[PDB]
């Protein structure tokens, strides 16, 4: 029943992902060695979503855990619940593709796509009735944004029709740790474009601004980044595991939310968000939900909405509320604001509302949005490429692997092209 | 698994081994004796037996004995292979020529075929670490002579250069730039990146920093071991950020000629004045690009930088890191090439460094190695050029090198070549 | 229902609010963690005029607190109700002003006036109905004078109907502390007239006037010239805050109390003041209350009243009173004082009368006039600046500022328009 | 936060940094160890590490070695850092020319290099505090050619000036005049507030107040600490009406060369005095302006005041000053010009003065710092001038700062300078 297939890749990816099962076990009420434990039976209804049914009451998630180094797995399989996964599903080179997007897409990463295609497939072939696959990956390095667009294509070709929508944490400039990342994002994007169904865009620049501005934490680790990224990660996918009043699984966001096929990098947010010492005093109310919600700091890239128009937003609400307040904040922030959203199209919101709220919280509200400010990032990266492309560095790397510069030409071509569209309906 | 073969050649490799070895059986806990009292982090450096001995890969070449047979006299003498520790005959006179023709000819067979022998427990192979000396005969000569066959034997693996380079003012013989100039091809052919070391810089660092006015070579040497074992940090421990050796080199390199970058390690400062410093992650950032760090005697204000590699280790955030390379990229005494906006490439380590009982170093939470390539670092060789001349220009010292089977115009090739690679960096700083 | 919305400027602004919501939290039986304590319900229906209804059953006071330095804010957070107030509120740069007008106005608070209206404006959305501004600053020094008039100035152009009162503390020859005053007053009131409908003019040396002459304390501290300022400070909104038999909020008061636009500078004071061995002689009867609220020693600035006429006067009574008496003493006062009162306009008092007396108190009376004997402090402003213009002193610290020699001489042209308006009647 | 950078030039300025210090570490409770035994109040003038460590932000230089080095072997050896304390090679021989060209040239590098390095930690650095002597060859010379590049770096940055200003009666050199002409252009161009300190009348102050018959220049120090402590009151501690330290300059500076005020401390009295007076905030406000308790040797009686700071510290009521200064403007012994008759800027801290154990202040819960800028301060450069004029009439002593590098018309635009510094302070008492 609308089973949903995981794929990590690149270490960024198989920790995100780790600590997203993480969450999601606790959602579910899953022991850390894949028992149930959970207190009530909505938890138990729709565990084929993300877990196999085995022996003894126990349940495995379907996620495939993808890399070019064992140093990765080493981690997760000892982490706090790397025993709960497939030993099959960790499938691993030895080399590392060394932030190399050409050495993942040809030399090391396509040995090892035979090695993981048949892993996906058996997961797929193991569900009921297949959904779509969630992937999660980077945009930065080698490893995530080369083999991860490769086995995406591989997946897309032989799934053409199931929905594929990936989470996708992408370079930026002041928080840049690789010289290299910027070819690995226009040569990543280029493929996201062409096959996915659907790309959240995540940048770390704005869960650090998350982190401090917002959540006032001193020492914010990488793992904080992951917690902001597992919210969403769980609260899209929310309505397809749990009752609510207004049921939208991710087909549903999809024929809401973009307008055109290709304009499918989105915009997301989680609300409440507070430090540890003000949430004793705020009211959780859903209007005070919504005015976090729309608010520039709540969201996770440097993209200010501000600088752009929305061309849909999906707020998929959750916990025991009524909805009319839903309505009057949903045509409220359009109205008010309706400088920020595109007039053309007047109802630019999708309102899902689930009944049962997040452990410890009494309401959530997640937040999805189609703005053309997104183009901030993208044309920035182009931009970043060109200052490294237009005269020839580091192309020996690349092109030692059998890649090609009329390659990286039509990828930054790409790259103007789609920036290109979504400044035409700005 | 991420295994690399260690060349220690001359004097000043063998030497620079023993303080290498020095400083990784007490970081990673072994005894002179090769045992483990009580992970696999010594798989990258050491060899393990059915008894529960740890056997280095490195190979001590000298063509005269004196040095390492007085390895075989020290404290490390049970360490090592016996037999992996190879000693020639005669000196090689700090003469290229004998080193590269006549003396290391009949014992270079059995240093690739010891080599060899340490390839083959070597499951995956990194990249190779061979210590030297430019000035030395045997450092050049056997260098060039050696690096020319494991190019063909090795030539997919990686081949890290770490060599001893003369000062403008500091020699100690007055063939230095004979010897330097023949194994100017060796790095541009045989080589993937080579990490210079100039005497005098260093001098000047420690006593500086240090405070200490009597340090000797061994106070250089548990230094140049700290900033390979920055540098191989990655490998053998837990990070956050772990770089890989090939990733390294990747990060460093622009195009396949320009892979001289300089070296600089921080926070070198003595044990006295440890105390009084709370030593951020922000000043150790940067005390490095100070000019008073360099580890070679040329102003890097002088110059531009292309690629920066920030290889923290110990207990550091990623966050201060970022933090501290904002306000690099703020001053503008600092400009970078218009190549690299990006600029910066961030390597974190959990591991705090590893103090030598004996060194002069003090004992920091934090430690940072940098490496970075510069136009800066052309004046290096911008006064050996000069140099060279000063002594060609009668052909001064060459009956040797021609006495002993070298074509005279093998200097007109090597100046050639140290020209072409001056030219080489001048055009991409523009 | 008709919320009211504060501001603090300035380290005088900040603190004689903080005393104020001292003050008022105390009327309204409010823990200082700020739970409700109250004794009777009258206390807790018009909570919304001045606190946010929170989780908890706990309410927060629409307050926002605005400083060039962190000293300050440190103080009024560890002060006895620090805890109460908004964390995000306490919006406040590193640098002071240094008593510079020019500082506040066009460098140190132009950055920081971004970050107080994005939390002004959230304030007033969580309004229900709001029906104005009441702001807190000092004349003196450029911090209060400096900032508070631009963002008033902000305010102002963004609600341009909403109610503006402000209750200014002001320079004065004889107990000034700082030597570049007279610019900073001079420089405020330019915009005080214009754009403020409501200013209450408090001047020191009449507070230490009260303190000694009528309160007989040997050491009242500044805490108790705060104290007289809150007196008037939670008199002047009463009738919006408790039912009367007359109801008389802002904008009651300003219909009856300020004939032509620009003449809304006043004359606040407060009854009863006894010393601590004298109230238990005294009898605290209505027309006692009269006769000591129109007496000069009452009142809270230096201008004698006996040196002018009356325009209008507000006495807002409170307590369980008839009020046959009340008109009587206020047509009496009128009456046999008829030279004191501008006979061209008849009936000069407006009268307003509260159910609910201040807790320990059985009645009360706080006096707001207006009276062409304000002008003493205007001229007499306007000279101390001529003594400091005419001749250029202290400019260099302005005009490096980007401040300029014709805004100054505007400045003092519209003291001498002003006081010529307040002489024209008189 | 809030942090000040203090720079000690020559002997005097190294001097009374130590007593200054010793008045520091006492008052915020910091051991001679830089510890801490059990507020961030120690902020605004020590910096922190992760042991527990109170590091002053401080440099003392000194051209030569025997003051600085001392202060190596005194009570806080531990602790200064030892390498931003800076020692030359040759004394400055009383002489403006070599401490300005010719042995400050060699030193002053580092100088700024360590002021840098003291700068990048402070988030929030309000301003200087340089201290020197006029008549010193040190204090003059190395101060000039400081300020200078101090105003180009950090030009928007206050710089407090205080200095020790010769008497008209006692002194310790010939040259003295000389070294303090070429003084007048770095405090009328490259100066913000100067404060001027004179010893003799401060020697009338200890003979008649402290009734000590023989005191030391300690004695002198041990009370400049607490004026220059009192002027730093309200930026360390809390008060009622602090002054922020652009705030007190704004409040002192009428136009940009009238910043020239004098200073006076009270009580000054002795712990036997102390007791039979219940020493009013009035008396404290009164004694302020008694000739007989001036910092300067000048009439203020001769002179007229411009702009008064009431700088209280201690148990002190705001009421009781506004009517003490009712009283102070009551009586026309004391007449300010017409620019002020506000008169008076009051600034109220509650910290009571803190007494050293060794010194000879008594405890008073009431200390009052006064900064008053006026027109009789211009006798103490009217002597000077004319004294300049006594040397300078054969060329007396020139050789020497002609021969160190000096241009002979450097003494004429000197007290050309002079000369417009003395009319700018008659003008405006008009
Ligand atoms: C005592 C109390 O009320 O504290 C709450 C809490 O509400 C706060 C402090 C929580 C807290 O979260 C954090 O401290 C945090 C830190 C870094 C990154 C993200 C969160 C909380 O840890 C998080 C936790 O939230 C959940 O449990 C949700 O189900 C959440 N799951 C997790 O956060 C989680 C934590 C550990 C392990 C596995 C999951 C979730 C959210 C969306 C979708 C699915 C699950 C709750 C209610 C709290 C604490 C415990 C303090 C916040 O978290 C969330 C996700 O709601 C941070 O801002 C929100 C709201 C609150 O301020
Ligand atoms: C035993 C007794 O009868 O003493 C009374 C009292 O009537 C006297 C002494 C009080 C008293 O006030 C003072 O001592 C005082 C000191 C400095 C400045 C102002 C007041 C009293 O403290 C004040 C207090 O008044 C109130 O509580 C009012 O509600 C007042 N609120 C406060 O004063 C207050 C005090 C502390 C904390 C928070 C509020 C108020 C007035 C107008 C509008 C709103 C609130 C009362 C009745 C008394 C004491 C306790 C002695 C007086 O105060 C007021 C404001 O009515 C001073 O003159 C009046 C009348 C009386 O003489
Ligand atoms: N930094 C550093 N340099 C060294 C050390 N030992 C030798 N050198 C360098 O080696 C150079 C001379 O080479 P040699 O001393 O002859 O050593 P070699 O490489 O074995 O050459 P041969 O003796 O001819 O075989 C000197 O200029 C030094 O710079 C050392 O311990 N530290
Ligand atoms: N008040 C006071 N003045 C001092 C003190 N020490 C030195 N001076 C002044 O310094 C002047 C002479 O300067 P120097 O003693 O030579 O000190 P310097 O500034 O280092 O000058 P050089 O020795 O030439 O480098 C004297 O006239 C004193 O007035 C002191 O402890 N207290
Ligand atoms: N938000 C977030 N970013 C990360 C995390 N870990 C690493 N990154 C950054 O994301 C980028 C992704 O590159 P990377 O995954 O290392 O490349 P790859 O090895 O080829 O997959 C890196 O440059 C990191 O700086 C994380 O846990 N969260
Ligand atoms: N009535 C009263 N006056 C005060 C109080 N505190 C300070 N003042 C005086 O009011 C004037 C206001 O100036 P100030 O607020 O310091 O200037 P700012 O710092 O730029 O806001 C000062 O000169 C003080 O003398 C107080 O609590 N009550
Ligand atoms: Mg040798
Ligand atoms: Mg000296």
């Amino acid at each position: 029943m609308r089973e949903i297939v995981h794929i990590q890749a690149g270490q960024c990816g198989n920790q995100i992902g780790a600590k997203f099962w993480e969450v999601i076990s606790d959602e579910h009420g899953i022991d850390p060695t894949g028992s149930y434990h959970g207190d009530s039976d909505l938890q138990l209804e729709r565990i084929n979503v993300y877990y196999n049914e085995a022996t003894g009451n126990k349940y495995v998630p379907r996620a495939i855990l993808v890399d070019l180094e064992p140093g990765t797995m080493d981690s997760v399989r000892s982490g706090p619940f790397g025993q709960i996964f497939r030993p099959d599903n960790f499938v691993f080179g030895q080399s590392g593709a060394g932030n190399n997007w050409a050495k993942g897409h040809y030399t090391e990463g396509a040995e090892l796509v035979d090695s993981v295609l048949d892993v996906v497939r058996k997961e797929s072939e193991s569900c009921d009735c297949l959904q779509g696959f969630q992937l999660t990956h980077s945009l930065g390095g080698g490893t995530g944004s080369g083999m991860g667009t490769l086995l995406i294509s591989k997946i897309r070709e032989e799934y053409p029709d199931r929905i594929m929508n990936t989470f996708s944490v992408m370079p930026s400039p002041k928080v840049s740790d690789t010289v290299v990342e910027p070819y690995n994002a226009t040569l990543s994007v280029h493929q996201l474009v062409e096959n996915t169904d659907e790309t959240y865009s995540i940048d770390n620049e704005a869960l650090y601004d998350i982190c401090f501005r917002t959540l006032k934490l001193t020492t914010p680790t990488y793992g904080d980044l992951n917690h902001l990224v597992s919210a969403t990660m769980s609260g899209v996918t929310t309505c397809l595991r749990f009752p609510g009043q207004l049921n939208a699984d991710l087909r549903k966001l999809a024929v809401n939310m973009v307008p055109f096929p290709r304009l499918h990098f989105f915009m997301p947010g989680f609300a409440p968000l507070t430090s540890r010492g003000s949430q004793q005093y705020r009211a959780l109310t859903v209007p005070e939900l919504t005015q976090q919600m729309f608010d520039s700091k709540n969201m996770m890239a440097a993209c200010d909405p501000r600088h752009g128009r929305y061309l849909t937003v999906a707020a998929i609400f959750r916990g025991r509320m009524s909805m009319k307040e839903v309505d009057e904040q949903m045509l409220n922030v359009q109205n008010k604001n309706s400088s920020y959203f595109v007039e053309w199209i007047p109802n630019n919101v999708k309102t899902a509302v689930c009944d049962i709220p997040p452990r410890g919280l009494k309401m959530s509200a997640t937040f999805i949005g189609n703005s053309t400010a997104i183009q901030e990032l993208f044309k920035r990266i182009s931009e970043q490429f060109t200052a490294m492309f237009r005269r020839k560095a580091f192309l020996h790397w690349y092109t030692g692997e059998g890649m090609d510069e009329m390659e990286f030409t039509e990828a930054e071509s790409n790259m103007n092209d789609l920036v290109s569209e979504y400044q035409q309906y700005q | 698994m991420r295994e690399c073969i260690s060349i220690h050649v001359g004097q000043a490799g063998v030497q620079i081994g023993n303080a290498c070895w020095e400083l990784y059986c007490l970081e990673h806990g072994i005894q002179p004796d090769g045992q483990m009292p009580s992970d696999d982090s010594f798989n990258t450096f050491f060899s393990e037996t059915g008894a529960g001995k740890h056997v280095p890969r490195a190979v001590f070449v000298d063509l005269e004995p004196t040095v390492i047979d007085e390895v075989r006299t020290g404290t490390y003498r049970q360490l090592f292979h016996p037999e992996q520790l190879i000693t020639g005959k005669e000196d090689a006179a700090n003469n290229y020529a004998r080193g590269h023709y006549t003396i290391g000819k009949e014992i270079i067979d059995l240093v690739l075929d010891r080599i060899r022998k340490l390839a083959d427990q070597c499951t995956g192979l990194q990249g190779f670490l061979v210590f030297h000396s430019f000035g030395g005969g045997t450092g050049s000569g056997f260098t060039s002579l050696l690096m020319e066959r494991l190019s063909v034997d090795y030539g997919k693996k990686s081949k890290l250069e770490f060599s001893i380079y003369p000062a403008p003012q500091v020699s100690t013989a007055v063939v230095e730039p004979y010897n330097s100039i023949l194994t100017t091809h060796t790095t541009l052919e045989h080589s993937d990146c080579a990490f210079m070391v100039d005497n005098e810089a260093i001098y000047d660092i420690c006593r500086r920093n240090l405070d200490i006015e009597r340090p000797t070579y061994t106070n250089l040497n548990r230094l140049i071991s700290q900033i390979v074992s920055s540098i191989t940090a990655s490998l053998r421990f837990d990070g956050a950020l772990n770089v890989d050796l090939t990733e390294f080199q990747t990060n460093l390199v622009p195009y396949p000629r320009i892979h001289f970058p300089l070296a600089t390690y921080a926070p070198v400062i003595s044990a006295e004045k440890a105390y009084h410093e709370q030593l951020s992650v922000a000043e150790i950032t940067n005390a490095c690009f100070e000019p008073a760090n360099q580890m070679v005697k040329c102003d890097p204000r002088h110059g531009k930088y292309m690629a920066c590699c920030l290889l923290y280790r110990g207990d550091v955030v990623p966050k201060d890191v970022n933090a501290a390379i904002a306000t690099i990229k703020t001053k503008r005494s600092i400009q970078f090439v218009d190549w690299c906006p990006t600029g910066f490439k961030v390597g974190i380590n959990y591991q705090p460094p590893t103090v030598v009982p004996g060194g002069d170093l003090a004992k920091v939470q934090r430690a940072v190695c940098m490496l970075s390539n510069t136009t800066a670092i052309a004046e290096a060789w911008a006064r050996l050029d000069h140099k060279f001349d000063l002594m060609y220009a009668k052909r001064a010292f060459v009956h040797w090198y021609v006495g002993e089977g070298m074509e005279e115009g093998e200097f007109s090739e090597a100046r050639e070549d140290m020209a072409a690679l001056e030219k080489d960096y001048e055009e991409v700083g523009v």
